[PDB]
């Protein structure tokens, strides 16, 4: 219902970023597309996604340095050292999708900023990623200038 | 006229969490993954190793390179000359090579031995020489595990009381004798009516030799074993006995068949035994039979300012020659100490038994200089934290550990979709 | 002052969520509630608390493999090895609150939202949980449809 | 006209700071707590572990279940008989229960001793049996800390030098004598003027026996202690000996009045003591006087593969008779090892001295399947990281650590407000 | 162009938060200011910076207690307690930094709604840090009320 | 018109990244750093610490505080009477002081000795003091290390076997003899004909010593060093020997010249050699030459309840008498001893030799009431987990790391501008 929520569809129906639209009869009945240009996203993701890069490195840089003599393996030791180490990467991975969420979420922001400065203000923000225009001032050339669809 | 960007996810996506927002994705991608682990030898620190070895890694052997397991910038990091081996200098048989293995480094490959096995047929009364380089190379390991250097020691300080024995010889030993340990014997000693006297000697372990400070020495305090006491009768009177004393007058070797059974095998007629010990520097005593005297010419010297966990290597002949597993047997028995071991049998290049291609590959990490692991499994580099089986060890190093494939954690990848608030 | 600040208030007074409201004379002097029927709230609350279950049952599960032969207690060791544990579960507790605190604030602009998508485009946003309304336009059984009170 | 939700808290709520976020609440709740700690024997590994034990855990006993402590299915891990001890299988005194304790698990359950207590009245020149118990469970639970498994060697190889000497017996050990050690006398020696011969011996420890690995051997040095010279020498010319050595003639056990002072209790007459010692599997010497000789017969024969700190149950009799604690102490001054109390008598319920309510539930744990830690303070599950006391040593598993509970942080609950940027 | 985005600037001028803005003529040119009075951003952030020290204090705080016998420095070990002990310290400043970040932003979308409520509704939001004020109904010293510049 | 706040950076902004949002600066802040490093000797626990000393630490001294190293609530921890010495105290030289040294405390600091030394001019025979007081205090350390607590036992119950032999006195011992070691002579043995009888004796050391616990002993099992067997063969016949056994007849100390050579140094006449041993409780036996008998009748009793490494103060005179280096050298060979040197001589206040100003600013840790860790390289208070230098072990308590400046991470500061989103 405009980026701050998330909505589920069932068997088929695409998933991803859409464009969706009101009432207009009174009452009206709505409806949703098939899909933007925001090829913004599609890069934007493509960054995020490669960033993680840094926090994995760091990960993958680091390894105690142990020494055993005896001939033995000590299995419970051992995996006891491999639980720990997996309970580090596990909250960094916590960490590393947050950082994913928050940047993502920030970059369409950024993307429904964009669309509010080009019809300005024919644009009127209703929350993040939704917008009033009078479909009178503005109309069939004019939204698909401010919206791209 | 209201219009929005929707956000929808199919039964494809999957919800991942995370600490301060979430991200719904179709495809995840695991963070990361094992690191590879290579079979043989090799080294984390191209700065601080030595080698020990024979003709294998000798790069003055005239049949170089066909002759070496090792390329050459290895062959410079080796202590080693064609037809040595540590045990041969221990004991320097007759008409043997005679190398003073000498060296530093924390990290130690021992790639030597095959010089002297059953196929060299040295006899001199030895009990079981197999026996006696097992127990040999068990000595050495236990002290180079925990010394930065190592030296053989090629003549001891020694002094006999007797000045009537004389030099003893053997046509089993070349018609002459071992270098250590020297034997001793009393030619006026007949069980007619003549017992002899007391034989008595001490030798000394220096606290240093040449550059090499000495904590621990490994020396043989050898003794001879008989049958019963009838039969040693034919040689002494009383019972046999070699005893070896401290300087307080501790017994800390030898055999006395006064409190002791006889344990040589029947008919076998005497032997000689040469069980390797740890001695600390100082001066020793010996008292034996009035007949025969034994005494040790030589040592490896230790120190005991500490080293990693040792590797050795295989060092058997090619199928054509008779070999042992004295040094595999005397590592697995030894505490930090790495085994290597071919799967296939020795085939040269030189001649039959150098120039091995598997110990080529074996021995090729020696090497490389992103070694971050050396185990018993094998060794590795530095690119991640885990490995999928258990390094085996010993071991040392920036080691990996083994997790399941399954308990990785994966990341998001393939258009996503953020997810915050309960959205309803 | 809507969403973006949290007030004190002295002695009495209940604390929470309420409406509270403008001008009109010129100049007025305002005027907040006594709480609102924000029941999505209440539940939205309740379903946070017991996310936290998740990082809660990961902390729980981890116990580290040990093996003593000494007869004697090692105080020492024992309380750093438990001090570590609690430097560990102090961040994590960080992380949780923080991700309670992100997501109920995020529940919050969802509940914004709905109330701007029902006054449409009558709203007018004023940063998050905060509207001018046209007291004209919209009324007093009007602005009862939009903001429940 | 400005219309908004407006936020705000009480003096009854506090602020609560997040790494990206901070939280008001009135209410906050620990986020965990401790486990609870359960007193007595349990496992972590229900497929890998031993018993060892006598009626109180013989499922066969003609009074089971009233004459156990254990249930079925617990009873079955157990190798028990009825009159059976560890120690009445060391040395087999005449007429006792003679088991064969045999058995191989990680961890390792021992609930036996009582059958051998000053009640039973075993004499046999003992010089104190209660001293003897406490060393040779000591001994035992040394080498069971380090082994995977445990066997009674019922039989040495043993060999006597004299011709002469007799089997020994005595009437203060029912007209015969032990099973471990024999005795051997040589009664033409009399102080007249006749002394003997020094009396000779050897004694086998095996490197196994039947499929049991054996890497070390407990078995019992025995002696006999005398008040003095001069009431040894209504017996034997000289002073009093035994020494035991190995196959090179090391001293390892024994004892000689030659160099030693005599010890034995003022008119008490002679005494036989039986020191336990822990020794490597190979053949050892034995020299004495010529009039008593005493052979080891009997021992316990271990592994090095490793094993958890052992659990040692108290194995007392009910009030009516004569008990000791030798387990107890033997337990306390032992590295590794777990021991288990009761704190009310022994009550049985088959008759008086088995099948007890307290040690039924103290053993109770044996159990579960879900105990991750066992230690000297009980066994916990996995319910969190925390225990409210420390956890004694000797422990092993996934054992929690000791915290105030004031360290525990805390998570807000009962109405919540968000918190960021400065408000101001 | 807002507060939700950051820009770059050559050789002199200087960094920091300024006021832009728009069009006019039609089209305009646009302009960027020399700097405001928003002190509220300069005591914000020695608040922010200041509140680092819980986070470092817990930190510092922490050092795990040992006991060697040994004569000889264990300089591979050594190196690598401290390895993971910076490991841990990298990952807390990671947390540290975006904390900062976010309470920042936060602080300056407390700015921002300050400036709504005062031209209200004469504001208009387009986006987090932007308005859209009718150069009509309100002129030049109603602009110096709203916006201080 | 559209009017915005605009956020922009600088080439002299630098982007710091974090979890959850970034952020722009222009200047960074190291986040920690190092915690300074004092040199000399402290303690993490004021409450559990014990100081053994001399006139240096003696707050009974005529001229304190002028003549002491220590203030005086640290003086008050101290255990210490001028002209004192732990070596002192084991051997009561005559005419010398002789202080009961006792006390408890986990951390034990050791500053005595120098009261004992060359300058002392203790003759009684002594083959060399100095390589005995290294000797002595390396068993001190080595026991200390690992106990609670520590006492002199000022007299063993001892016992002759002779009737005849009488007590021992010297002219190069002030015309008697030590506490420590006993003497006894036979006056009647001359190797004329007569040769005497072998001498006997047995020495106990005590399970306690009033309210102090001993688990082990520190005990000089001295002997007799002779130059050859004719030169002892104008004093006895036969070989000089002292032999220790404990209670079975195991040779535990002594010098037996029957197996041992001769080592006393030529022309230097008889010598005593006292190498010090740590012995459990028990009785033990002597057997020595009929002439010579020497007999422990002191020890340093210890407990084995545990304790913290321990600290050794330099312990020299000022540069007028004459020094050794031997506390220092026994400190270096003993694990878990931690050794306070000064760089500059030794000038007192109260005269020559007490009250260094150089000493009292290394011992003034003693001291205070905020250190977290000792180590050889100095003390730390608990500042931040890092030293810039590694901190030289022995060490205990709560431990800095050392890590490069460099890998310390840092915050922004000094105008500062959030970035989230990919801002394109
Ligand atoms: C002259 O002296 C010679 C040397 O003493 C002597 O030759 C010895 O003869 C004995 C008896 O025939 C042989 O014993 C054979 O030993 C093997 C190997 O034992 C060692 O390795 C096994 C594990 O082997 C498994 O894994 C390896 C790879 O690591 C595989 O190659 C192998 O095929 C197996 O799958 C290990 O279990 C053994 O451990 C025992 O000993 C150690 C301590 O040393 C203990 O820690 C351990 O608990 C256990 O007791 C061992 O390390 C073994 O499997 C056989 O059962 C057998 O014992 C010797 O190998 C052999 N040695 C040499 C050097 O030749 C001659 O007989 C003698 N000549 C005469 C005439 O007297
Ligand atoms: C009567 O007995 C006296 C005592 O036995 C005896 O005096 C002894 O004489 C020998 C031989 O002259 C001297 O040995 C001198 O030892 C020094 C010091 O060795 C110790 O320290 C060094 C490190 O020193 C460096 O660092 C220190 C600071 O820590 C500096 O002050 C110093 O200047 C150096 O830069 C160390 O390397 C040594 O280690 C050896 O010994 C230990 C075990 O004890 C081993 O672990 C180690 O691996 C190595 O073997 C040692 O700890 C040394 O550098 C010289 O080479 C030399 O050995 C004794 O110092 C001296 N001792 C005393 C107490 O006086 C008398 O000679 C004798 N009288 C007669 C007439 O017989
Ligand atoms: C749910 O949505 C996704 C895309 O929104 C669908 O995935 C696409 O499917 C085809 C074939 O499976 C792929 O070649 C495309 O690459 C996918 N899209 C993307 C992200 O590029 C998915 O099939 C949908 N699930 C269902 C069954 O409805
Ligand atoms: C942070 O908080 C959110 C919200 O409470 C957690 O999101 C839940 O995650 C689980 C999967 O782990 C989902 O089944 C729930 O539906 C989610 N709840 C909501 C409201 O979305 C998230 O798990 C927390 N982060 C971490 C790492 O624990
Ligand atoms: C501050 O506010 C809270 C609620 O806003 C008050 O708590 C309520 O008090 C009564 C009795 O104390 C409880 O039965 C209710 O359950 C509480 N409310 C909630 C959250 O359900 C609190 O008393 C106020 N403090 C003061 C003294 O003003
Ligand atoms: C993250 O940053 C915020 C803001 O600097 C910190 O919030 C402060 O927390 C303390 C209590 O710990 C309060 O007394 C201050 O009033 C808070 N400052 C503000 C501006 O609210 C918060 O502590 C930081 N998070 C962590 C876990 O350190
Ligand atoms: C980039 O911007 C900053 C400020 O926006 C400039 O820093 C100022 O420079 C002077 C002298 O260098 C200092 O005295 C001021 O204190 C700085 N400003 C602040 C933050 O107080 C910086 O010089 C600019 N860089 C360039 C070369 O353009
Ligand atoms: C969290 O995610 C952001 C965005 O992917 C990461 O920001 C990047 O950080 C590096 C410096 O480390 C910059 O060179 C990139 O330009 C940043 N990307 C963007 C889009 O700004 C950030 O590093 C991540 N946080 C952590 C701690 O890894
Ligand atoms: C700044 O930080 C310190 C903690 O070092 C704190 O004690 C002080 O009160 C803080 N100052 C303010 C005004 O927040």
């Amino acid at each position: 219902f405009g980026l701050l929520f998330v909505g589920f569809v069932a068997g088929g129906v695409a998933g991803g970023y859409f464009w969706g639209r009101s009432n207009g009869g009174g009452g009206g009945a709505s409806v949703s597309s098939t899909q933007a240009g925001f090829d913004k996203i599609g890069k934007d993701i493509q960054q995020l996604r490669n960033d993680t890069n840094a926090a994995i490195e760091g990960f993958n840089g680091r390894i105690a340095h142990d020494e055993q003599a005896i001939k033995n393996l000590a299995k419970e030791i051992e995996d006891a050292r491999a639980e720990a180490l997996v309970g580090e990467l596990g909250i960094i991975r916590s960490l590393i999708v947050a950082n994913i969420s928050m940047n993502l979420k920030e970059s369409l922001y950024e993307l429904a900023n964009q669309i509010t400065k080009r019809g300005g203000g024919i644009a009127q923000e209703a929350g993040p990623g939704c917008w009033y225009v009078d479909s009178e001032n503005c109309d069939a050339s004019c939204k698909e200038y401010i919206f791209n669809f | 006229e209201l219009i929005c960007i929707v956000q929808r996810v199919n039964e494809s996506f999957s919800l991942h969490s995370g600490f301060g927002g979430n991200v719904y994705s179709m495809k995840t991608e695991p963070m990361t993954g094992f690191t590879n682990v290579t079979k043989g030898a090799s080294v984390i620190n191209q700065k601080d190793w030595i080698g020990f070895g024979d003709a294998r890694t000798d790069l003055t052997n005239d049949q170089f390179p066909a002759s070496s397991d090792v390329p050459l910038a290895v062959a410079k990091k080796f202590r080693s000359l064609s037809g040595a081996s540590l045990m041969l200098s221990a004991f320097g048989p007759p008409g043997k090579v005679d190398y003073l293995y000498q060296g530093c480094g924390k990290e130690k490959v021992f790639y030597e031995g095959v010089n002297w096995s059953p196929e060299a047929g040295i006899d001199c009364f030895g009990s079981n020489w197999t026996q006696t380089k097992k127990d040999f190379y068990s000595r050495i390991y236990e002290a180079a595990r925990s010394s930065t250097c190592m030296t053989l020691v090629n003549s001891l300080d020694t002094k006999i009381s007797s000045t009537t024995a004389t030099a003893g010889t053997a046509s089993s030993c070349s018609s002459s004798w071992m270098k250590s340990p020297l034997w001793y014997a009393e030619s006026s000693v007949n069980p007619p009516q003549v017992c002899g006297t007391e034989q008595s000697a001490t030798f000394t372990l220096p606290t240093s030799f040449g550059i090499y400070k000495c904590n621990k020495h490994v020396v043989q305090l050898c003794y001879f074993v008989y049958e019963n006491k009838a039969k040693f009768n034919t040689f002494g009177c009383g019972d046999y006995y070699q005893n070896y004393y401290d300087g307080n007058g501790n017994l800390i070797g030898g055999m006395d068949n006064r409190v002791a059974a006889y344990r040589g095998i029947a008919n076998a007629g005497v032997k000689i035994e040469c069980p390797s010990k740890i001695l600390n520097p100082g001066t020793y005593s010996i008292k034996s039979t009035p007949r025969f005297l034994l005494v040790p010419k030589r040592s490896y010297c230790f120190d005991t300012d500490g080293g990693y966990p040792i590797q050795v290597v295989q060092s058997e002949w090619s199928a054509s020659r008779r070999s042992d597993n004295a040094t595999e047997e005397a590592c697995l028995q030894t505490e930090g100490c790495i085994f290597i071991k071919k799967t296939t049998p020795y085939v040269g290049e030189a001649a039959d038994n150098a120039g091995d291609i598997e110990m080529r590959q074996l021995l090729s990490g020696l090497g490389n200089n992103d070694t971050v692991c050396v185990s018993q499994s094998g060794y590795t580099k530095g690119e991640t934290p885990f490995v999928k089986d258990y390094l085996s060890p010993p071991k040392y190093g920036r080691c990996q550990l083994k997790t399941d494939s399954g308990r990785i954690p994966t990341l998001p990848s393939g258009l996503i979709i953020p997810q915050a608030g309960t959205d309803s």
